[PDB]
């Protein structure tokens, strides 16, 4: 039970930690009327899928 | 001529900001994104643009949003060029030298964050969220736009308003 | 002056579709290609055209095919520049503001896609598809040219005519 509840643990701090980083990257692009930079699209996947 | 169609820009895309009663901020209409400073509390006096969702950032103090599709042609223009000389703004005229957007009279009072800085043509340059009292000069903590990035000037001793 | 040869080349360049005997949507000819868009469905009003056979693409709503030899004649000029300013069609006068193509009036009704958008040479520079209600304005979903490539814009809230 130990093992399992601190891999969870760790899986889930890992995981918010790339989402923070996903959103901190991002977010300045969201506050310009400009464009997204496909080429950090492509390897940042965004909620706009499309739209702008 | 300038100062009516500021005006008249202004009322069309400058929305107050209540909270208990009272003016708190302005949210304007630049773009296709509604605007307004993050440190500012209160609620937008409008139906419309109540319920949207706001993509908050304490590191540029700015809230951002998507304008409705409806209210889309009631919204300023916008533009990255900042060249010397003198801009328009609705408590006067304000001096850009070096850098600096600096307030001649030191006319700003709490409450007036997210007035935008007007060009002369008619543009939005930058948005003001509060000013440096130095001497008889007022330096503006001012948020401005790079060709893609946005940029927060702070210089020393500003405060909120 | 200007309004003469644009609905000239409009009368030399533009055939209706009709379905159902109703006319339903514009063909126009621009440089060596008889274009078309793919939403509108019918039989242009020609012989000649209608045997033509017509390449789909769904991504780019737009059906083109190869003119005939004696029809090169009467086919209008292209180019691939956009200066900001404004720009003639059937209805009035288009504004190009920011990459949009608004209509003043917001007059834009079905059965009126696939007008040409002029220049001010008697050029053409994009075709209308649809437009989006901007309120007290209309932005103007349109396929226009590249240097070497069709792109589309498409506004939000665009409904095809």
């Amino acid at each position: 039970v130990g093992m399992s509840l601190l891999a969870l643990i760790s899986i889930f701090a890992s995981c918010y930690m790339l989402v923070a980083a996903r959103s901190k990257c991002l977010t300045p692009y969201a506050l310009t009327p400009g464009a997204a930079v496909p080429w950090t699209l492509g390897i940042l996947c965004c909620a706009p899928r499309a739209h702008a | 001529k300038r100062e009516r169609m500021c005006m008249k820009i202004e009322n069309d895309c400058i929305f107050e900001v209540k909270h208990e009663g009272k003016v708190t901020g302005y949210a304007c209409l630049v773009g296709d994104k509604v605007m307004k400073p993050a440190h500012v509390k209160g609620v937008i006096d409008n139906a419309d643009l109540a319920k949207l969702a706001f993509k908050k950032s304490s590191k540029y103090d700015l809230e951002c949003a998507q304008i409705p599709v409806h209210m889309r042609s009631d919204a300023s223009k916008y533009t990255h060029e900042k060249p010397e000389g003198h801009y328009n703004w609705h408590h006067g005229a304000v001096q850009y030298s070096g850098g600096r957007f600096t307030i001649p009279t030191g006319a700003g009072k709490p409450g007036d964050s997210g007035r935008p800085i007007f060009d002369n043509k008619g543009r939005v340059v930058a948005i003001v969220l509060g000013g440096a009292n130095e001497g008889s000069r007022t330096a503006l903590s001012v948020v401005t736009w790079n060709k893609d990035m946005v940029t927060r000037v702070t210089p020393e001793g500003s405060e909120e308003w």
